RNA sequence: UAUCUGGUUGAUCCUGCCAGUAGUCAUAUGCUUGUCUCAAAGAUUAAGCCAUGCAUGUCUAAGUAUAAGCAAUUUAUACAGUGAAACUGCGAAUGGCUCAUUAAAUCAGUUAUCGUUUAUUUGAUAGUAUACUUGGAUAACCGUGGUAAUUCUAGAGCUAAUACAUGCUUAAAAUCCCGACUGUUUGGAAGGGAUGUAUUUAUUAGAUAAAAAUUUGAUGAUUCAUAAUAACUUUUCGAAUCGCAUGGCCUUGUGCUGGCGAUGGUUCAUUCAAAUUUCUGCCCUAUCAACUUUCGAUGGUAGGAUAGUGGCCUACCAUGGUUUCAACGGGUAACGGGGAAUAAGGGUUCGAUUCCGGAGAGGGAGCCUGAGAAACGGCUACCACAUCCAAGGAAGGCAGCAGGCGCGCAAAUUACCCAAUCCCGACACGGGGAGGUAGUGACAAUAAAUAACGAUACAGGUUGUAAUUGGAAUGAGUACAAUGUAAAUACCUUAACGAGGAACAAUUGGAGGGCAAGUCUGGUGCCAGCAGCCGCGGUAAUUCCAGCUCCAAAAGCGUAUAUUAAAGUUGUUGCAGUUAAAAAGCUCGUAGUUGAACCUUACUUUGAAAAAAUUAGAGUGUUCAAAGCAGGCCUUUGCUCGAAUAUAUUAGCAUGGAAUAAUAGAAUAGGACGUUAUGGUUCU
RNA sequence: CGGCACCUUACGAGAAAUCAAAGUCUUUGGGUUCUGGGGGGAGUAUGGUCGCAAGGCUGAAACUUAAAGGAAUUGACGGAAG
RNA sequence: CCCGUCGCUACUACCGAUUGAAUGGCUUAGUGAGGCCUCCGGAUUGGUUUAGGGAACCGAGAAGCUGGUCAAACUUGGUCAUUUAGAGGAAGUAAAAGUCGUAACAAGGUUUCCGUAGGUGAACCUGCGGAAGGAUCAU
RNA sequence: GAUAAGGGAAGUCGGCAAAAUAGAUCCGUAACUUCGGGAUAAGGAUUGGCUCUAAGGAUCGG
């Protein structure tokens, strides 16, 4: 079983730190999610303590939030198109934290309407944990530093 | 390992249960409750071993089991209850009640009190937050959670639980000259008056102690109890002895004079 | 487990296997008070060593302390309530002064003996060893048994003793009852 | 008791070892063994292998009862008492065993969680915008079975819940959004939606240096507690449960209301815990000097994963990290510690083992359930062993208790019991090889028999005996009996029996020196043998083999090994180096150590801390003692001292002192004060 | 003042020979580096390292043994002197 | 008194062809059980449940399947460590004092010893340079 | 000039003849040594097509 402890890794000093006991339950890790763009399906997992955790393996629709007018709405994304960690995550769209996406524009354009289609967004939520894809919108120099990167 | 323990060994139990060596293997292990496990006294230990109404476990059982047993106005069954520091005990069926005080020696003295007073009992204030709906509560030292207190309690001062419906019937601040009990250390059971508090900040406080016989000791703020609004006005009865440390000789003296 | 109950030697042999003014001493000192065996007069040594221990411990000590004065003032009381030491010299330094014969005087042996209750001190021994002699209302067989002076004037035959008003032993009730 | 003595020489003084000597909570073994108390015991070699049996189950008035179970007719024709079987709940992650691995790992003292999970116990906490109370399965059960074989189960017919899946019942306001109409100086509004609590985002409160031109909590510290706004959610839960009593109001209804309890439930706090974590400290080895970084090694950014921090993992990017102050590697006949032996002091050796922490269940690995396991008296798989078979297949894990084989120098009964100590369960009631009791037990420890007293006869200096003459005493043992105990055994008491060779018989080693005690008698004749060492023995052997006598310790004495003292032969205290062993051939030199005088720390005092057990030590007639933590009072329908205390010691914390020993300061002044010095630039 | 030494004494040291240091060391501590732990096996074997080689530096164990050794005394002996 | 070859006997260790052997740990590579996650899958089994013959369409959901992850075990190779065989070679020690000599201790009959290099049955001899621990503290 | 079941040098004076290996990238590499070598030692992994990503430059403009 995937486990988070550093008996595995050797010391600081280089020294190969020899087997002092089995694998722990009590740090152990699981897979990825990986979530993708799809009909919402979430899995449940099991945790330590009778806590519970939902696995976004594919979602549709998550709340983002609007900063400047302090509105936040359920909308569609598109997929997303900036992230920092990984390219292959930009490429296949998978949905993490700190990932640029693009949502539909059709509620925000309603309620300031009320008061190209597509407006980018970052997701703050972490799927693989809760499965809500949940973020904001890029607004002054986040904004234009991201634009940047993905224009070029 | 992979659990909590449930059973303790007779030698690894708290020295001030004074537990006999050759008795048995294991010792009560106190369950969980208001008190700390180090520093509480299980209720077998107290009504066989100190009062020894009981001879034997089966008789303390038999004892809790047709309800006499009463811990701070309500009734328990449990063997291994965790009395602990200033709870009551009333047994209306002997017409007996209890205070659990630290005498001067550093164990729980067995410590009679009328109806009236065994009607309350003190309780160290140990935080106070906001709970749910923003709501302020004070946390004492029995685990006790009091809502709505009186907006200038703090931290470290002592409240007075009218122990019937729970509320509070009033208050100490904690200042220069009130009157403390130690809850720890070697200092355990004295009674004395605060002089000047010394302050450690990242640390741990220290309080400085001045007994009745004018002898001064310093201690950890965790360890002080405050019992009384000044010196010689305790809000509880002491136990015998009044909390006044003697050296071993002078312990030899009284002792052999009240021989013969 | 259950906890160890504790245990200790109680005398120390000497280094010296053989040495005839050490074997000499022993042995008139066990003639002189009829003892089994030289092991009791080790178990003596032993205790007066720890006692004196004790006392040169103290003795390193600042007159004045409170440790010191109340363990070895325990210590004098102790001994002056054993009979061992005399009641004018409570100082600790005549601790260290102190002899083995000190102890030997005191044993039940040794009182009996010189109390008359028997001709010689064999004779003491197999009256403490045979159930005759009882110190206060409860008879003690053993002839080590140190005799504190207040237990000294209660030194006397048991009462269901034959020497102590009981019924005749075995051999006499077998001859007068033939 | 801070101790030495024999052996090199013709003789001497030395160095120096060999030998002697004593202890061992230190093991084995030989001979011997009467009593009381106490009490270790398959660790060492093989973490080698296991037949058999047991070691974990559990119900209260209070979850579910149509047993075609028992019992009686009774306040009862829905059941109602008791109560198997099953379903449900909880426990089975405690205990017990062992010490293979393991050398910054475990562990110890000291810290942190503002870095997390937490069943249970104990406190608080929820009016939220078909109801006289919802469904359909299933067990047990009945009767059809298949297999040689297992705690295997399949069809068919039932039936229940605090099991499973669903669902209303309710205060009074108040607030917010959308908003037809309306007022028309910016107000009023019908009608629609939303309010509790959980989740996930985003944005705001969450203040607090003193005069002139209304609120706001805690901390050393927070983006903390908490509140608000906009939304979100395979929408969390805000009791469709169970026992006893049956009361009150009459507008004569199965009317409306309600008392003590079981169990359950969200969040916060508490407790029992867990997991990471700061500082300092581990044995031998350099014939281990460089190690770590492919494929994470050190760090940065972002993410994933986790209960959470963190290279824990991924992507990208830097080249870092440890080391002669010993890194890295190797060895350990290495679990760490509290502690044990010996010891003037300082030390040396040991610690598998009664307590704490860790790890494991043949070796690995992977997991389910659950608050908690990477569990093995749980499962899955492989490797090695190993059981039945009808050869189609099935079942294992004693480093638990007892027991068997092997291994060995080395270690006991396949016994009785839950009575005590405690633990578990729905529990006053069941269960517990945990534990207690007895058996074997010369591992060690305590006390302590094997005789005592007269008279003669002699010897003897008023009395010690050597012999033959007496009458007394007694327990070892045997036992009525009582006590003891769950029942016994044993102990303690106690009728009757129980001693003259009181045969109811004390042994183990020795007698040249070391070393205490023969130059006695017989045997052999450099043989046999003894002898730790020196030596003895070749025809009067103080030394061999025996008899006599004697010496030492004695229910114990001898032998082997290891270790400690002796050993100032490991020397810091405290060795030696011209010639006994030992100054590098001679200089330079880095780390290390040490450094003339003078006007930030280290050091030292005190306090807090260092678990209990152990040690020392106070009290206390277990008949004494080893021990134990009891006990004592004129005899008590109760009175009443106690169970001290020291010591721990490196690291961390607080405190007083400023010698001793370091460290910093004003030389291109880049120096100090102007407290209310004169102006200028700003910030709150 | 610095050197190379020497002569006498022994307060003192040492087992002694002897020593102005080999003294100021059981009345034991000025600073510092190296080496030895009975005699042999043995500076051997093995590994490493330096050297063209010879060899150098580092460096055991098995086994064996009660002495080996230092200074001095008396004697005996000397193909040593008087 | 004493040294050493050589001969006999016994014991210990070393070197040594055998690409010697055996046992245990770590590991590259290959194969790879099993569990877990994911992806579809959809035996049968209830009805959001609708239908005058019944046509549907919703949920749960077994086997199985895809791709990953942790990864036992086996084969090969490497390496470390510990035991062990070996023709022969060269030593050491003990026993007895067997053969040959007399190297050392006296000026030991050539003073001895140290470093180095040759030679020789053996002790040893010789060269060169040192030392006195010399047989001289001295002309 | 090719291929061949199972075995794999038993054929033969003798592995004669044939087979096997083979490029490149990455990993790993012994004895011995005249220190230069041995060495492509030995022994392993990968390799197509397609769709992408990243890095590596020149000339002008202050």
């Amino acid at each position: 079983g995937i486990s988070r402890d550093s008996r595995h890794k050797r010391s600081a000093t280089g020294a190969k730190r020899a087997q002092f006991r089995k694998k722990r339950k009590f740090e152990l890790g699981r897979q990825p999610a990986n979530t993708k763009i799809g009909p919402k399906r979430i899995h449940s997992v099991r945790t330590r303590g009778g806590n519970q955790k939902f696995r976004a393996l594919r979602v549709e629709t998550g709340n983002f939030s609007w900063g400047s007018e302090g509105v936040s709405r359920k909308t569609r994304i598109a997929g997303v198109v900036y992230h920092p960690s990984n390219n292959e995550l930009v490429r296949t769209n998978t949905l993490t934290k700190s990932a640029v996406v693009q949502i539909d524009a059709t509620p925000f354009r309603q309620w300031y309407e009320n008061h190209s289609g597509r407006l980018y967004a970052v997701i703050s939520s972490r799927p693989g944990q809760s499965g809500r894809c949940d973020g904001y919108i890029l607004e002054g120099e986040e904004l234009a530093f991201y634009l940047r990167r993905l224009t070029a | 390992a992979r659990g909590p323990k449930k059973h303790l060994k007779r030698l690894a139990a708290p020295s001030h249960w004074m537990l006999d060596k050759l008795s048995g293997t294991y010792a009560p292990r106190p369950s969980a409750g208001p008190h700390k496990l180090r520093e509480s006294l299980p209720l077998v230990v107290f009504l066989r071993n100190r009062l020894k109404y009981a001879l034997n476990g089966r008789e303390v059982k038999a004892i809790m089991m047709q309800q006499h047993v009463q811990v701070d106005g309500k009734v328990r069954t449990d063997t291994t209850y965790p009395a602990g520091f200033m709870d009551v005990i009333t047994l209306e069926a002997t017409n007996e009640h209890f205070r659990l005080v630290y005498d001067v020696k550093g164990k729980f003295a067995v410590h009679r009190i009328s109806a009236e007073e065994a009607a309350y009992k003190l309780g160290k204030v140990k935080k106070v937050q906001l709970g749910k709906k923003g709501v302020p509560y004070v946390v004492t030292h029995d685990g006790r959670t009091i809502r709505y207190p009186d907006p200038l309690i703090r931290a470290n001062d002592t409240v007075k639980i009218d122990l019937a419906t729970g509320k509070i019937d009033d208050f100490i601040k904690f200042d220069t000259g009130r009157l403390v009990m130690v809850t720890g250390g070697r200092n355990l059971g004295r009674v004395g008056v605060i002089v000047h508090r010394e302050k450690h900040e990242g640390g741990f406080d220290l309080v400085h102690i001045k007994d009745a016989l004018e002898n001064t000791f310093v201690t950890r703020l965790s360890n002080v109890f405050v019992i009384g609004t000044e010196a010689g006005k305790p809000w509880v009865s002491l136990p015998k002895g009044k909390g006044i440390k003697l050296s071993i000789s002078e312990e030899r003296d009284r002792r052999r004079a009240q021989q013969g | 487990p259950r906890a160890p109950r504790t245990y200790s030697k109680t005398y120390s042999v000497p280094k010296r296997p053989y040495e005839s003014a050490r074997l000499d001493a022993e042995l008139k000192l066990a003639g002189e008070y009829g003892l089994k065996n030289k092991r009791e007069i080790y178990r003596i040594g032993f205790q007066l060593s720890k006692i004196r221990r004790a006392a040169r411990d103290l003795l390193t000590r600042d007159e004045k302390d409170p440790k010191r004065l109340f363990e070895g003032n325990a210590l004098i009381r102790r001994l002056v309530r054993i009979g061992v030491l005399s009641e004018d010299k409570m100082k600790l330094d005549y601790v260290l002064a102190l002899k083995p014969e000190d102890f030997l005087e005191r044993r039940l042996q040794t009182q009996v003996f010189k109390l008359g209750l028997a001709r010689s001190i064999h004779h003491a021994r197999v009256l403490i060893t045979q159930r005759h002699i009882a110190v206060g209302k409860q008879i003690v067989n053993i002839p080590s048994f140190t005799v504190r002076l207040d237990s000294q004037k209660h030194i006397d035959f048991a009462h269901n003793s034959p020497y102590g008003g009981g019924r005749a032993g075995r051999v006499k009730r077998k001859n007068q009852g033939k």
